[PDB]
């Protein structure tokens, strides 16, 4: 019998979409599916929940203590948790929230875990990527629990309806108070969700300015596509981190990746190699892109993207 | 201030990785080495946080076989003080782990009496985003991970931190760890003066054994494989030709 905690991620009330991802991946144990709840403000989020698939119970913390869900004040409620259900399993989507949080729950626990897993063969074995995805790494895990985080684009999102777990308050806790969020500095756009996202397109150095960047938003427009970049982009100034693409940026496997402009090392590969569909935009012949592209056009990127999205305007 | 900055050897981010033959592994001997890269920018900060005068001594630690000590002199020519190499055998190398360093790191801050421990926010190879975490845990520490800018605030340090939907701002109180991501800095060239004077300074050699560490694992690897093979698609002469294939398969 496997019993799984699924650490759910959410801000400004809202669940996000890879705890989604994270509850499918947790079905693959064949056992019973908790799901937490911890914040200021839990009663939207837990409610929807309740009405995803998969998942037997929810347990809700709403405790202004996790103000910016900061990692000292969750790991003891995880602890509190583990320590009165006695999970088998403990995991979230290895997301920024999930790579910091569960590292140090398993340190607590004293079990060593697992990152961005793609697969789960049985209860013990796992299957996740090293060497930026140039390699698949089959571990074997006796820990007495098994805590790990999930790449979210290896699995299908549980539907949000369907769902009737049960909801019960948990265990509150005292602040360790050794940590406070402070603020936050958030990039906002009409775009969707990068790691999310059906369609991306991305910029890399060849677009030269953060002014020709606006080029890219045009035709992620017409696509309702996500924008990404490369880390020269973000190097040179024209776009913020957090749209950074591949083994240190976000992993992205949409059904359209657009590479304009981007060469094509091992470490933007490394987060979009598994996209449905490469199309690559690059005026070089020999850009290792081209290697993994389903769709190449070698042209200049300052006519190709701009016909493009004149074409699209159309049908 | 005291600074324990955690540096890993791993095989060189240019390098293309050759699997085993025998599945347990990718192959490491004859094969181009260097400090991790994220560890690298672990070491600038360490140093600028000298140069500000806000930090006394910067020790720099590497766990695993012999060739570390060139990873812990590269370091100390990047302006660490003093190395400490944690010693481990090759074959007890590849059973090494983040639980495994974190438990020594956290051995060395309490020996060391360390303000902070630095550490990349992860290593190329295992790519696992864990170590960092796992010494907080295990010492009762604060947290500021995939750091892009650091403030020392007289006991407390305001660390700014990449997460997904952009940046965020915590403060921690001292005693800290901190994980560095590629933004925090651009660590400097060292310079063969810089490289000759780290010859002078100091490695201690440890053994995890000599620090109350057992290396034992519940972590094992079963096989280690190339991942599917993926090779060049079709060229389009033009931007109409790509715009009609990539609606007739429905991806437009
Ligand atoms: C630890 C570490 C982690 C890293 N993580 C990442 C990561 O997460 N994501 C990432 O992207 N990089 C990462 N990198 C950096 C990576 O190694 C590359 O340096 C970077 O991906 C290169 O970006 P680029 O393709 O835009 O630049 P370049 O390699 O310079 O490529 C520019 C491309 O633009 C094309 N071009 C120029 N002009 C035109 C034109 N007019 N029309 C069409 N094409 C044109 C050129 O042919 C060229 O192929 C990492 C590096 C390190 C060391
Ligand atoms: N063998 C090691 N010796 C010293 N430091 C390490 C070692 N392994 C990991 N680290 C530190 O922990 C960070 C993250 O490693 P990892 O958790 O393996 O991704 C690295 O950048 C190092 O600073």
């Amino acid at each position: 019998f496997q019993s799984t905690l699924v650490i759910a991620e959410h801000a400004n009330d809202s669940l996000a979409p890879i705890t989604l991802n994270t509850i499918t991946a947790a079905t693959r144990l064949g056992g019973e599916v908790s799901c937490l709840v911890a914040g200021t403000k839990c009663d939207k989020v837990a409610q929807d929940l309740c009405k995803v698939a998969g998942i037997a119970k929810v347990l809700v913390a709403q405790h202004d203590v996790y103000k910016g869900l900061l990692p000292e004040e969750l790991t003891p409620l995880i602890l509190a948790t583990q320590k009165q259900f006695n999970y088998t399993h403990i995991c979230a989507g290895a997301s920024a929230f999930g790579k910091n949080l569960l590292p140090r729950v398993a340190a607590k626990l004293e079990v060593a875990p697992i990152s961005d897993i793609i697969a789960i063969k049985s209860p013990d074995t796992f299957v996740r990527t090293i060497y930026a995805g140039n390699a698949l790494c089959t571990v074997k895990c006796d820990e007495k629990v098994k805590v790990f985080s999930v790449r979210g684009t290896s699995f299908d999102a549980a539907a949000t309806s369907g769902g009737s777990a049960s909801s019960e308050k948990a265990s509150s806790t005292s602040p360790v108070e050794i940590s406070e969020w402070l603020d936050q500095k958030l990039t906002k756009s009409d775009r969707p969700e990068l790691t999310g996202a059906k369609v991306v397109v991305s910029g890399g150095r060849g677009l030269k300015s953060g002014e020709n960047f606006k080029l890219l938003y045009d035709l992620a427009d017409q696509l309702h596509a996500a924008v990404g970049a490369s880390r020269a982009a973000v190097d040179a100034g024209f776009v913020p981190n957090d749209m950074q693409v591949g083994q240190t940026g976000k992993i992205v496997a949409p059904e359209l990746y657009i590479a304009v402009g981007i060469s094509g090392a091992i470490q933007h590969l490394a987060g979009m190699k598994d996209s449905k569909t490469i199309v690559a935009i690059n005026k070089d012949p020999e850009a290792p892109i081209f290697q993994v592209a389903d769709y190449g056009i070698v042209a200049d990127l300052f006519k190709v993207v701009p016909e493009m999205t004149e074409i699209l305007k159309k049908k | 201030l005291r600074v324990l900055v955690a540096v890993k050897r791993v095989i060189d981010y240019a390098v293309k990785i050759r699997v085993k033959p025998d599945r347990t592994g990718v192959v490491t001997d004859g094969v181009k080495h260097s400090m991790n890269p994220f560890c690298e920018i672990a070491v600038e900060e360490a140093v600028r946080l000298k140069e500000k005068k806000l930090v006394k001594e910067v020790i720099a630690v590497s766990c695993g076989p012999a060739q570390c000590q060139e990873t812990i002199r590269t370091a100390l020519a990047m302006g660490a003080d003093r190395g400490i190499h944690v010693e481990v055998p090759p074959a007890e190398a590849e059973r090494l782990g983040p639980l495994q360093v974190a438990r020594v790191l956290a051995k060395l801050a309490e020996k060391e009496k360390v303000d902070l421990v630095l550490l990349g926010k992860q290593a190329i190879d295992d790519d696992c985003n864990q170590t960092g975490q796992m010494t907080a845990g295990f010492l009762d520490w604060p947290q500021g991970t995939f750091a892009s800018q650091v403030t020392l605030e007289g006991d407390k340090l305001k660390v700014e931190r990449a997460i997904d939907g952009g940046l965020e701002t915590l403060r921690l109180k001292l005693p800290a760890v901190v994980t560095a991501d590629l933004r925090l800095n651009e660590p400097r060239y060292a310079t063969l003066p810089n490289i000759m004077k780290a010859k002078k300074k100091k490695i201690e050699v440890i053994k995890p054994g000599d620090l109350g560490v057992d290396l034992t694992s519940k972590l094992s690897v079963i096989s280690v494989e190339d991942p599917p093979q993926r090779t060049a698609g079709v060229k389009v002469e033009t931007t109409e030709d790509l715009v009609a294939k990539l609606k007739e398969i429905g991806r437009i």
